[PDB]
RNA sequence: CGCUAUUAUUGGGCCUAAAGCGUCCGUAGCCGGGCCCGUAAGUCCCUGGCGAAAUCCCACGGCUCAACCGUGGGGCUUGCUGG
RNA sequence: UCCUGGCUGUAAAGGAUGCGGGCUAGGUGUCGGGCGAGCUUCGAGCUCGCCCGGUGCCGGAGGGAAGCCGUUAAGCCCGCCGCC
């Protein structure tokens, strides 16, 4: 067997010379004075996962199906990106 | 019961029919002589005419057009034009009459009526894209598509030809009410013929 | 809106199709509809007031 | 030779459909052609199916309304579980809830949603839209 | 604004446009489902009014293509261009012409020529709302030796498809989409005809009346 | 590894581009017409005993947050077995 | 090259198109069998129509990169074997 190694927590783009991907990221840099594209990256895969748990949950049945549904929910109210009285949409 | 005595309609030749046939066709048909030949019903003619007769007579005269590609069938179109006001074209319907805005005598008709599906073909097409109804005297030989009314009748005949549009002539001047009843139209059946 | 459906066939008629619709011949208070397959394949209509069954 | 008489069924209804015909006459005859007609017509994409006799088989005659876009046996007749049917409409629907999976469970032929309201399983027959 | 602009200077040559400039037809949903022949661009150009924005006119490929003579080769321009609405109506054209202006020309008024609606909703398993933002089912589109397949997909996940299939379904008003294809897909005209007939098959899907409060379904314009 | 539906169960192709045996009869094997009764082996449901920990997903808490560690809830363990 | 009795086992051995089964418009020829009408020089004869099976030419939807195929599919389904 082989084990563990740490992995990382951003992702790169699929092509990276798109006009409109390096305009978008460019407004995006200088509008918020960040200092790479790592940043970036790595916030936009922050969205993608919450993104992904949402669209695995819904439909799902079960009893875990729904305590993750609302630990989602209280942990993007906790962050300060939703509404208390919010929904899986 | 009938709008002509049967006589008539069987020394116009109504009933005479092509040595082929098509499956489409068997209502219409009602027998097969010894020679060959097929035999058309003529109660069915009767009817589809008077049908034809209350759609045509339902329409705006001067937006109607009569097609004969034939030769036998040209006089009697020319005549049909003359007494409903209708659009005849006799010889070839040059393509584009209905296709291209930009030739000299360019319409748009609402319904046309045909003399033979196959021979025009061309008017027939050019109809079906621009989307109107179609009436089309059909014989044994002739197939149903693109036609959404059908009247049976021998399409080769003069003396048929010229007794069909006439009957058609006088049922749509009575459906539109020009005229009180029939014996009231004092046209002859012998100046729809062609002459020689 | 609302979208037409052929008479023949029970299908909805597509935009630029070559379809047609006119009135009964016999009686004339239904409205007739005819989508391009049935039109080129001589399938059979029928008036749902009176049932004239034309071609 | 005749295999499967409940896939001639089928495609004979998709291209009579398909071509634009009322009738269909379905020779020979069983009964899980007659339960799916059944299930076909409480969803409601047939009418009025009867069956006639002749001394051979039974013949089955059903009219169309223009409420079908394919149909088809499911071939194998694959075993399923109450906790595996978004992969299987994934595979034969188009949406999430279009057309009905037929499945036949130790209840009866049913269809799937039935079969997941009661919270069974079944083999897998056939499939509707 | 340019109503009277448009509307004043044109004189109909057929017998929609003759209805449309009279005003008896006043929506752009009155001229499709009917046998109508549309053969004047200034018909769509009164009925949608933002086809002509600039923004609105994707010029997807250029070709250049030579025919042999004695004398020598005779080149002649092939522009594909598309045309839209962003609310469910779109056109695709072909121009050809000795020089470039004119083929661009002729190709966006054979693309308003050509004008289609389509229909929207959401249909997939891991949106399940209901509001346009999608195609509300599965369909298929084939053109040539290309064969595409669309599946409507949840929101945020913005047109995975070609580049061309990106333009056209942006100009229809679609936002969310998978695809799957097969064939020469680097042939543009192609993958472009199997899009523009993909999206058109959706109107010839059979639905229940059950079936347009599911997926929010929307026929041409929405709200 | 993916790109590659260029190994294709999902999911490819064999007139002309690679590709139907020269044609037939047949062994194993795979596929097999309609109704009725039985059994319950495959298949389905419910439950008992097992499939170490680390690793994987989620929430909370402790090192400035994190990476890391801890508490708990789930999966993984391609399954075996008693009713 | 022909006859008798044996070996070899190959070809553009080509419909360059594996075999079985159900379905998706027809038209017109020809071959065999059967049925029904009319002619007859009374012929196992002539003509017309229908059902079944073989073999050809056209052709609409439909299919295909196209040439073209098109109920004798190169179309949609249920199967097995050979090959790339
Ligand atoms: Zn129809
Ligand atoms: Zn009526
Ligand atoms: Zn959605």
């Amino acid at each position: 067997g082989d084990p563990k190694r740490q992995r990382k927590k951003y992702e790169t783009p699929s092509h990276p010379w798109i006009k409109e991907r390096l305009d978008r990221e460019r407004v995006l840099k200088r509008n918020y004075a960040l200092k790479n594209k790592k940043e970036l990256w790595r916030h936009e895969t922050q969205l993608k996962e919450f993104r992904r748990r949402a669209r695995r949950l819904l439909a799902a049945r079960g009893k875990q199906a729904e305590i993750e549904r609302q630990q989602l929910l209280q942990r993007l109210y906790r962050l300060g990106l939703l509404p208390a009285d919010a929904v899986l949409d | 019961e009938y709008l002509v005595p049967l006589d008539q309609y069987l020394a116009a030749g109504v009933h005479i029919g092509t040595q082929q046939k098509t499956k489409d066709m068997k209502k219409f048909i009602y027998r097969v002589r010894q020679d060959g030949l097929y035999v058309l019903d003529v109660r069915k003619t009767d009817e589809r005419l008077r049908v034809a007769g209350k759609f045509l007579a339902k329409f705006d005269p001067e937006s109607i057009l009569a097609v004969s590609v034939r030769l036998y069938g040209q006089r009697p179109v020319k005549k049909f034009g003359e007494v409903t006001g209708a659009k005849a074209i006799p010889g070839r319907f040059l393509p584009g009459t209905m296709t291209n805005p930009q030739v000299k005598n360019f319409i748009e008709p609402d319904v046309l009526i045909v003399t033979d599906p196959r021979a025009d073909h061309q008017a027939l097409k050019e109809a079906v894209e621009i989307g109107i109804p179609i009436v089309a005297l059909v014989d044994t030989e002739n197939f149903l598509s693109y036609v959404d009314i059908a009247i049976p009748t021998n399409n080769k005949g003069r003396k048929a030809l010229a007794l069909i549009y006439w009957i058609l002539a006088r049922e749509v001047l009575y459906n539109r009410k020009e005229i009180e009843s029939r014996e009231d139209f004092k046209i002859p059946v012998e100046d729809f013929e062609m002459r020689i | 809106f609302e979208v037409p459906v052929c008479t023949s066939c029970g299908k909805e008629i597509t935009p630029r199709e070559h379809a047609t619709h006119f009135v009964c011949p016999n009686c004339g208070e239904a409205i007739i509809w005819r989508c391009e397959s049935c039109r080129v394949l001589s399938v059979p209509y029928k008036c749902p007031k009176c049932g004239w069954e034309g071609p | 030779t005749l295999l499967d008489p409940l896939a001639n069924a089928l495609s004979h209804i998709t291209n009579s459909e398909r071509v634009g015909k009322k009738e269909v006459y379905i020779k020979p005859a069983s009964k899980l052609i007659g339960e799916v007609l059944r299930v076909m017509l409480e969803n409601g994409y047939i009418g009025e199916f009867e069956l006639i006799d002749d001394g051979r088989a039974g013949i089955y005659r059903v009219q169309l309304i223009g409420k079908i876009n394919k149909a088809g046996a499911i071939k194998p007749r694959f075993p399923v579980k109450a906790r595996d049917y978004e992969k299987w409409e994934k595979r034969f629907l188009p949406a999430f809830e279009f057309g009905i999976l037929i499945v036949s469970t130790s209840q009866g032929v049913m269809t799937h949603k039935e079969a997941l309201e009661k919270g069974i399983g079944g083999r897998l027959i056939a499939y509707v839209y | 604004e340019i109503a009277q602009r448009v509307l004043e200077e044109w004189e109909p040559k057929t017998k929609l446009g003759r209805l449309v400039k009279e005003g008896q037809i006043t929506d752009i949903h009155e001229i499709f489902r009917k046998g109508y022949q549309i053969k004047e661009p200034e018909i769509v150009d009164v009925l949608l009014p933002e086809v002509n924005l600039r923004e609105n006119q994707e010029v997807l490929d250029i070709a250049l293509t030579v025919r042999m003579t004695d004398s020598g080769r005779r080149i002649r321009f092939r522009v594909l261009a598309a045309v839209g609405n962003r609310d469910g109506y779109v056109g695709l054209g072909i121009g050809h012409g000795r020089e470039v202006g004119i083929a661009i020309r002729k190709a966006i008024n054979y693309a308003k020529m050509n004008i289609i609606e389509i229909k929207r909703g959401c249909g997939s398993w891991e949106c399940r709302c209901r509001r346009p933002h999608s195609i509300p089912f599965a369909v298929e589109g084939k053109e040539g030796s290309v064969r595409v397949k669309l599946m409507p997909g949840p929101r945020g996940l913005g047109l995975v498809i070609g580049d061309v299939g990106k333009k056209i379904l942006t100009l229809a008003g679609v936002q969310d989409v998978w695809s799957q294809t097969l064939g020469e897909t680097r042939t543009t005209v192609n993958f472009a005809k199997a899009v523009f007939n993909a999206l058109y098959n959706t109107n010839r899907v059979a639905i229940k009346p059950e079936d347009i409060e599911r997926y929010g379904i929307v026929v041409g314009r929405a709200m």
